[PDB]
């Protein structure tokens, strides 16, 4: 059993707009759970379902309605996006009121007044140190993410085409660029530390992706720069003798 | 002081007949029903004044989407014990959960099932086991036993959280639940066959509906009618024991209820 | 089902114990729950407590005192993957499950032979410096300068080499700024 | 299977006297499966005014069910309690024995 499956991972919305976060499961649960997790807050319920047939408002169900037509599935309907929307949904299900629940993968939802507001990353990949490879015999690579929103990107690092995750860290949040605006754009940069003798090969080929989530290709667009859309930006570097 | 008891029973009916609800959830206080939800109504109500007057709407409310819950888990349960044993056609499975309050005020916790009105699975909250009465009951009893966060859950929902109810529930129908209508006790001589006489020792108007009655000689009565404690309609209840005389002994009636002894000894 | 208490944060140092203490004051209860919630993931069943006393498997413990309305969760021998939210949480006399703010759990690595210093890297085709190779005591402050960015400390397992180090990442638009200075 | 059949006890809720306002009881009880007709008769006619309590449960899984009409009682006034289930071939009506 796939156990709890939720879509979509990431959306944004402007201010007035309806959204169903799907949620679905196979493993015959009786109950099913909606949460947002805000700052600061423990899990908040939304609502939830005893059986296929039922549902009853949660702690904060205002903005928000469900339905339960059958086991397996329990949709979230936002009724009409507010900026207070901004949060983190998780969908659960329990096999019984009483017994441990299973959680969707979530989904990071943003609501801004103003679709001129979203940006993708712009992405650079920044070449080891000298003084760390004669000093260490290691090469740290930066990747850097600048200037995005909302802050819905996935970052991953690609060695000779093949995704790594050994010798990397990524910041865990991103960082305002302009902590004063509510709307301001984000930054976030990760590492990939390999040996000396790694980096010096010249077989060897570096890349950061950064996976934005923005706009659909369906929505309507009038400023002059690129329609921000859901994209992978990429930067990359080369392995070098010196 | 006497024990208090809060019992919850549940019935499921496959492929009932029009009407038949497929499931009925009913609490008790001692004899008195508290609590009502079935299939056709989908409602937790009251079923005693002072159960509605003491429990806020969100009460009810959440009670109804629990029972929602556990009128379906009970479905399905029916309806795999109904393929272990190979069975088509209409059959019943029961639960009972509840716990007394003793006088001491030591308790008492219990749960078990019943398929077509016969013992399936009693829970033992003290060695966190089931007693199965067959195979089928057997695998069963296995599945539940390797949940042992379920198990320790039940213990507590037994021995704590079913005594807590007992308490709120008992404080809230005090004025009916604690009452004493003693009985109105008398004795009848009638003659049941030419020559033979039989003593009749009748009570009636009582609550609560526990009562003690037996013959003595001069020594207790062999061979004693036991009439059945019947509810009269006005929640008092009633009952009778006698005795068939020999044509020199003498023979008197004993009657304990909430703490008060009689006895009516006849000439 | 009124409250639930639990701290914030806890920092511990890898190889070492952390006790992640839950208060609750209720009239009702139906067991206590600790859920692990990795950065970016879905929380996952830890742990489930309704008598008095202690559960153990592998390396976590969760305690329950009914009578104090106290649990701790025990993590021994920490982990790097032990850095994450662990979630408090209890079920009320009606099934109302009734959650903790969360605890973050942050792992400061054994550093055994810190190697501190600032690196500045190969500009693309913006400036940025590295401080990396220092001992896990060390907090990067955030900077002054509007202009001048700097990441939180990010712990990197280089397995290829057995190999742990602490780093932050420093980048500026300016053409007055040194990497040298950029961490204080 | 194991059904069970009623348990059929009819009475007043008071000692009956000719002409004393009283209630008439019947009690069917010990019953299994749920599925149960009862009627009250005057006369061997079915009395419209009749009430029963809800389906009540035993701890030994059989059900019970008190049903009772206010009635006067007379000298010549025959009441009983009809009762069907599936373990009765035919309705079995009980008399209500006045009190002997
Ligand atoms: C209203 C209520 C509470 C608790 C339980 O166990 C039941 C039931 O078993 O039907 C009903």
């Amino acid at each position: 059993n796939a156990g709890v499956t939720q879509t979509p991972k990431f959306q944004v919305l402007k201010t007035g707009q309806s959204m169903t976060l799907q949620c679905a499961q196979d493993m015959n649960h009786n109950y099913m759970y909606w949460y947002r997790q805000d700052p600061g807050m423990g899990l908040r319920l939304i609502y939830y379902s005893a059986s296929e047939g039922t549902t009853d408002k949660g702690e904060v169900p205002n903005g928000y309605n469900v339905s339960r037509s059958t086991t397996e599935d329990f949709p979230l309907r936002l009724l009409s996006a507010a900026p207070s929307q901004t949060s983190v949904y998780f969908c659960a299900s329990s096999n019984r009121e009483y017994s441990p629940l299973h959680f969707g993968n979530g989904t990071r939802l943003t609501v801004t007044e103003d679709l001129n507001k979203v940006f993708p990353p712009e992405v650079a990949v920044f070449e080891p140190s000298e003084a760390e490879i004669s000093h260490t015999q290691k090469a740290t690579l930066v990747c850097l993410a600048t200037g995005f929103y909302p802050d819905h990107v996935e970052l991953s690092w690609w060695v000779n085409g093949k995704e790594v995750h050994s010798g990397v860290c990524t910041d865990p949040q991103p960082l305002k660029e302009q902590p004063a605006l509510n709307d301001s754009r984000y930054a976030l940069s990760s590492r990939l530390r390999v040996s000396a003798t790694f980096w010096q090969d010249p077989r060897n080929h570096f890349r950061c992706q950064v996976q934005f989530y923005g706009l659909s290709e369906n929505d309507e667009w009038t400023q002059d720069r690129a329609k921000p859309v859901t994209q992978i930006v990429s930067a990359e570097a080369w392995g070098r003798a010196d | 002081m006497r024990t208090h008891s809060l019992r919850y029973f549940r019935l499921g009916v496959s492929d009932p007949i029009h009407g038949v609800p497929e499931f009925i959830s009913v609490g008790y206080v001692d004899s008195h029903p508290i609590t009502t939800y079935d299939s056709v109504t989908r409602q937790k109500e009251p079923r005693a004044p002072w159960m509605a007057e003491n429990l806020a709407p969100d009460h009810w409310e959440r009670y109804t989407q629990l029972l929602r819950g556990w009128q379906q888990m009970f479905k399905v349960e029916l309806k795999r014990l109904q393929r272990h044993y190979n069975h088509s056609g209409s059959h019943t499975y029961q639960r009972m959960i509840g716990c007394e309050l003793l006088e001491d005020g030591s308790t008492t916790g219990f749960l078990q099932y019943a398929y077509d009105g016969q013992d399936f699975l009693i829970f033992n909250k003290d060695t966190l086991s089931w007693l199965a009465v067959d195979n089928v009951a057997h695998t069963i009893k296995q599945a539940w036993e390797a949940n042992q966060h379920e198990l320790l859950y039940q213990k507590n929902w037994l021995e704590e959280e079913c005594i807590a109810w007992l308490k709120r529930f008992l404080e809230y129908g005090k004025d009916t639940l604690q009452r004493t209508e003693p009985p109105l006790v008398r004795v009848n001589r009638k003659e049941t066959f030419p020559g033979v006489t039989a003593l009749f020792c009748k009570a009636h108007g009582f609550y609560p509906p526990e009562i003690y009655m037996t013959w003595m000689k001069n020594e207790i009565v062999q061979e004693i009618d036991y009439g059945d404690i019947l509810p009269s309609g006005d929640g008092t209840y009633q009952a009778w024991a006698s005795i068939e005389l020999d044509p020199s002994n003498l023979y008197s009636c004993h009657v304990e209820h909430s703490g008060v002894h009689m006895v009516l000894q006849v000439p | 089902g009124q409250n639930i208490d639990q701290p914030t944060e806890m920092t511990a140092t890898e190889g070492a114990i952390v006790q992640i203490n839950c208060t609750y004051q209720t009239s009702g209860f139906n067991g206590l729950f600790w859920y692990q919630q990795h950065a970016g993931e879905a929380p996952t069943f830890l742990s489930y407590n309704v008598l008095d006393g202690l559960e153990e498997k592998g390396r976590f413990s969760s305690f329950l005192s009914r009578s104090k309305g106290y649990s701790y969760l025990l993590l021994k021998e920490l982990q790097m993957k032990d850095s994450a939210s662990y979630l408090c949480a209890f079920l009320d006399s009606n099934y109302q499950l009734i959650w903790g703010a969360g605890t973050k759990l942050i792992i400061k690595p054994d550093i055994q032979n810190p190697d501190p210093a600032v690196y500045q890297l190969r500009d693309s085709k913006k400036s940025v410096c590295l401080f990396t190779d220092f001992d896990s005591q060390t907090n990067v402050s955030q900077s002054k300068d509007s202009d001048v960015y700097i990441t939180d400390k990010c712990v990197l397992d280089m397995r290829s080499m057995d190999f742990k180090s602490n780093s932050a990442v420093a980048w500026s638009n300016k053409s007055d700024f040194a990497c040298a200075n950029a961490f204080n | 299977m194991i059904q069970r059949t009623p348990k059929i006890q009819v009475y007043s809720r008071h000692p009956a006297e000719n002409g004393k306002s009283n209630f008439l009881n019947c009690y069917v009880s010990g019953f299994h499966p749920s599925d149960i007709e009862v009627d009250l008769l005057k006369n061997g006619e079915r009395i419209e005014k009749v009430e029963h309590s809800d389906l009540s449960f035993s701890k030994d899984w059989s059900f019970y069910l008190l049903y009772y009409t206010e009635f006067t009682p007379t000298e010549k006034d025959e009441y009983a309690c009809r009762v069907n289930h599936v373990t009765l071939s035919q309705p079995k009506i009980v008399k209500w024995d006045r009190d002997m």
